[PDB]
């Protein structure tokens, strides 16, 4: 198969767990449990040219800089440098970061996402965003939460990897379902679940 | 900055020749093994009197850990503990159990804990559970400040450390010896409504805070609201910096309420705070109803118009000890920058505000012509005795005239520089060698071609000598060059000139080879 | 400086601070061309001075000379710059030492440092004159210096605070703010426990020390 080792780093309280949580389950983790050390997931992604896989190791934000953590940048191929739109504190760490990736991984392709583009009270503006033009990176607006643009990163990166311009997302190549199957010793609670299911609101805002 | 030389001052307080501090900071130990903390654990043993312990930049695991605690376990006059960044790279099943352990150690010991720092580990809730049993201890009865910066503990983590701390405070005042905080650093926590709630509920109870510290905490007005309010209560506040959060308009008015109350504040940090240019009314006037011994305020980044402005730069001006305003950022007019400045000079600083950079609103003859050095070249071997043979040698005149025009192309490549001497040895050889020819004449015409002399007729110059002072080192090595000329040729080249001293080595060479005959 | 230890006619030996030597002319000429080309470039001699300090903190050139030296350089240039170029160059220089003193392990080398920190605030009284949070501090700091038994730490002490009393006399006498007495008053009041471990040439300059402020 292929992989992609990626690195997505940025503050604490960004969303770069709720982004991994939100591609690979499609959930929306409201609370903030901050990440120890590393996480590695897997993104599985089909494209017109076959399928890919990003390994993606959530960093955690919450810790300094320094050698101490360039075991999480050892050998990787692509970073995801993400701040938080909604906070200035955010954004003027995003140098600090590039500097540390750089320092361990050279040339890479760096994409800079702004999180938490949903939010009314918007601090950093468009135009205010300046970093990205002196260095060589693409810059993109996500937001975990309406799912705005929360795919464009990892289209762009497989297009630098790859090296095909015109890559794009296939719809899957799901096949039907095995069988049926089914194990009468636990099916009563199963029901009981469903008991609970109906006398519980869904998170609709 | 008055803030840079009072943390100075601090650090000059509590630095010891001799029995104070141990520090690991900078160094990048892994302890990922109780053996491999054996050098640690050995020097805290060999230490007479500890008053002071830094971690920071490290690795401690769970069984390093134990080992350091067991260490610790001795110390009983410990006061501090600067355990920032002491756990990068460690995952959540092995930090709840080493602070833990940690946590123990100091109990067991009997320290006091003055000092307790704990930023940069990224704990979440999991660490505040692990760290919770050292916070309720006897251990922090005495504790006068709580460093937790960017711990990320979240809205869990800050309601367990409010419930913490109002327990501590209780037991505390069971004992006779109320806890007391006095500075108080939680940022970059998301505590944005919960945990922002909880802790203005546990400072309601503590009236001694003297500095509070919730920067990046992306809390909103409903609960700045509530912090604005327990705030209140403590009448010794000293600096309130709640940099980049979310008052809107609401939350400028709360805080403006009780800024009225408080006669003691001395820094007021807002920025990025988004006060919107209503909340900045609100606080001038709380201002201006009177705060002295107000140091510093920032405003910066919070969208406010050019009116308000002008109308908080009026009511900070009455302030006697100001000593720096931010406004940068703000929405003003190129012409408002202009008459902010104009009112702030027109009171005795005129300088306190800061910079404002961010606002919005065959061929033998042809060669002879025009030498050059490749036309040379083209000519071959040819070349050694064509010039010979073309150049009239019976007249000094034309033989000197022949000997500059061939040596005005001379190049150090050592193709070019062989066949110019080659060429030139053959053309003095055919000079030299005729009876009807005064070598004194040559050189005096040589001389004056070159501009080392004067003429009776002013016959122009040449620019550069570098290529006939080259030419003459090389002739004077030649047999046929009359042991005679070389007393004139020293003196002339040792006469001081102006175009001499352009080439020097060319000189100096020449001169060298003179000497040596 | 240029310090001898000498016994005079009746076997009493004293420190004598030579004057008019030639190490003293020597060390006068250096200072007159430094401050003279920071004069015609600040930048370029403060970038200097801190590449150098941050080539001792790293450890990659550390030794107790080098030190000396370039603490030596960093007092002779005092005045040559402006008042708040100077703070700056103050602050960073001062919190970076402060900073290296911790991290060296060891008496000798904690007490290196520490005559470094103390000759470099002595040779700056502007800065301390400035700033009086700092002043008492660095006077409560030589205090805590006077009853250090490690050789050569007392006898600094002396110097930089005789040095502070001569330049900033007039910081002690008067009402600061924040404080309800004058700083001599509170020296004055407890001066046994301070000279309590001192030898007596030593008892002797900090008597001279304290008249100055009486002055
Ligand atoms: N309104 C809004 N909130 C968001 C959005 N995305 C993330 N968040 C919030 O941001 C928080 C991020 O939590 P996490 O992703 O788990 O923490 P993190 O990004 O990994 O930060 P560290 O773990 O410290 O590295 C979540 O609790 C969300 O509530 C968004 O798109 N819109
Ligand atoms: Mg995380």
């Amino acid at each position: 198969q292929v992989q992609f080792k990626l690195v997505l780093v940025g503050d604490g309280g960004t969303g770069k767990t709720t982004f991994v949580k939100r591609h690979l389950t499609g959930e929306f983790e409201k609370k903030y449990v901050a990440t120890l050390g590393v996480e590695v997931h897997p993104l599985v992604f089909h494209t017109n040219r076959g399928p890919i896989k990003f390994n993606v190791w959530d960093t955690a934000g919450l810790e300094k800089f320094g050698g101490l953590r360039d075991g999480y940048y050892i050998q990787a191929q692509c970073a995801i440098i993400m701040f938080d739109v909604t906070s200035r504190v955010t954004y003027k760490n995003v140098p600090n970061w590039h500097r540390d990736l750089v320092r361990v991984c050279e040339n890479i392709p760096i994409v800079l996402c702004g999180n938490k583009v949903d939010i009314k009270d918007r601090k950093v503006k468009a135009k205010s965003i300046v970093f990205h033009r002196k260095k060589n990176l693409q810059y993109y607006d996500i937001s975990a939460k309406s799912n705005y643009n929360f795919e464009k990163p990892f289209l762009w990166l497989a297009r630098k990897l790859i090296g095909d311009p015109n890559l794009e997302f296939v719809a899957m190549p799901a096949l039907a379902p095995p069988e049926v199957v089914m194990d009468p010793a636990l099916a009563a609670q199963y029901e009981h679940d469903l008991e609970v299911a109906q006398t519980t609101a869904l998170p609709d805002e | 900055a008055s803030e840079d030389i009072a943390k100075l001052a601090e650090t000059l307080a509590k630095t010891q020749v001799a029995g104070g501090q141990l520090s690991f900071k900078g160094k990048s130990l892994k302890l990922n093994t109780a053996e491999d903390a054996k050098d640690v654990i050995k020097e805290i043993e060999d230490f007479d009197s500890l008053e002071a312990l830094r971690l920071e930049g490290n690795t401690v695991g769970v069984e390093a850990a134990r080992v350091i605690a067991k260490a610790l376990e001795k110390k009983s006059e410990l006061k501090r503990c600067h355990w920032s960044d002491m756990f990068t790279g460690r995952l959540r099943t092995e930090i709840p159990p080493a602070l833990i352990s940690l946590g123990e150690g100091l109990i067991t010991a009997g320290a006091q804990l003055v000092e307790l720092d704990l930023s940069d580990n990224a704990f979440g809730p999991d660490g505040v559970q692990g760290f919770e049993a050292l916070l309720k201890s006897s251990a922090c009865f005495t504790l006068q400040e709580l460093k937790l910066n960017n711990c990320g503990m979240g809205i869990g983590g800050g309601k367990i450390l409010a419930a913490a701390l109002t327990e501590c405070h209780r037991k505390s005042s069971a004992q006779g010896k109320p806890l007391a905080l006095k500075v108080f650093v939680a940022g970059r926590n998301r505590l944005e409504n919960d945990g922002a709630t909880a802790l203005a509920e546990a400072f309601r109870v503590i009236g001694t805070l003297e500095e509070v510290h919730m920067p990046q905490n992306g809390i909103n007005h409903p609960g700045i609201t509530a912090l604005a309010q327990a705030f209140a209560v403590n009448p010794l506040l000293r600096v309130i910096n709640l940099n980049d959060n979310t008052f809107t308009e609401k939350g400028a008015v709360a805080m403006a309420e009780t800024l009225k109350t408080l006669r003691q504040v001395e820094v007021i940090n807002f920025g990025d705070c988004l006060v919107r240019s209503k909340g900045a009314v609100a606080i001038a006037d709380a201002i201006r109803g009177g705060l002295p011994k107000l140091k510093e305020l920032n405003l910066s980044f919070c969208e406010i118009k050019r009116d308000a402005a002008l109308a908080v730069a009026e009511a900070m001006a009455d302030k006697a000890e100001l000593e720096k305003l931010d406004l940068n950022g703000n929405t003003l007019g190129e012409e408002g920058c202009e008459q902010l400045q104009e009112v702030l000079e027109g009171f005795n600083m005129a300088k306190v505000l800061a910079s404002l950079s961010d606002d919005e609103d065959a061929d033998v003859s042809t060669f002879l012509a025009f030498p050059s050095p490749e036309k040379l070249l083209r000519l071959g071997p040819k070349s050694s005795v064509l010039i010979a043979q073309q150049t009239d040698t019976s007249d000094p005149e034309k033989v000197v005239s022949a000997f500059l025009k061939v040596s005005s192309v001379f190049k150090d490549e050592a193709t070019v520089r062989m066949a110019v001497q080659d060429a030139v040895d053959a053309l003095m050889q055919k000079a030299f060698n005729s009876s009807s020819f005064n070598s004194n004449t040559f050189l005096t015409r040589l001389l004056v071609h070159m501009g080392l002399l004067k003429s009776e007729d002013k016959v122009k110059a040449i620019a550069n000598l570098y290529g006939p002072l080259m030419a003459l080192n090389h002739m004077v090595q030649q047999d046929y060059f009359p042991k005679a000329l070389a007393p004139l040729l020293l003196a002339f080249v040792t006469k001081p000139n102006s175009a001499l001293e352009s080439c020097s080595f060319a000189r100096h060479s020449l001169l060298q080879t003179l000497y040596k005959v | 400086e240029e310090v001898l230890v000498v016994e005079n006619d009746q076997g009493e030996v004293v420190r004598e601070f030579m004057k008019d030597t030639d190490s003293i002319n020597l060390y006068k000429n250096m200072r007159e061309t430094l401050v003279y080309l920071t004069h015609l470039d600040y930048v370029d001699t403060e970038r200097i001075m801190t590449e150098k300090l941050h080539n001792q903190v790293n450890g990659t050139e550390w030794s107790w000379k080098n030190l000396n030296t370039l603490c030596w350089a960093i007092g002779s240039i005092s005045g040559a710059m402006h008042e708040e170029d100077e703070k700056r160059f103050l602050v960073t220089v001062i919190k970076d030492l402060l900073g290296l003193c911790e991290q060296k392990r060891g008496k000798d080398n904690k007490a290196i440092i520490a005559s470094n920190i103390m000759y470099i605030v002595g040779q700056y009284p502007r800065f301390l004159r400035a700033h009086w949070k700092f002043l008492k501090t660095v006077v409560n700091k030589l205090f805590e210096f006077m009853h250090e038994t490690h050789d050569g730490v007392q006898d600094m002490a002396c110097d930089t605070f005789i040095k502070i009393a001569q330049k900033c006399r007039r910081h002690f006498v008067q009402v600061q703010v924040g404080e309800v007495m004058p700083f001599i008053d509170e020296i004055l009041n407890n001066i046994n426990t301070i000279i309590c471990d001192l030898q007596p040439q030593q008892v002797h300059t900090f008597y001279e020390a304290v008249g100055y402020m009486i002055g």
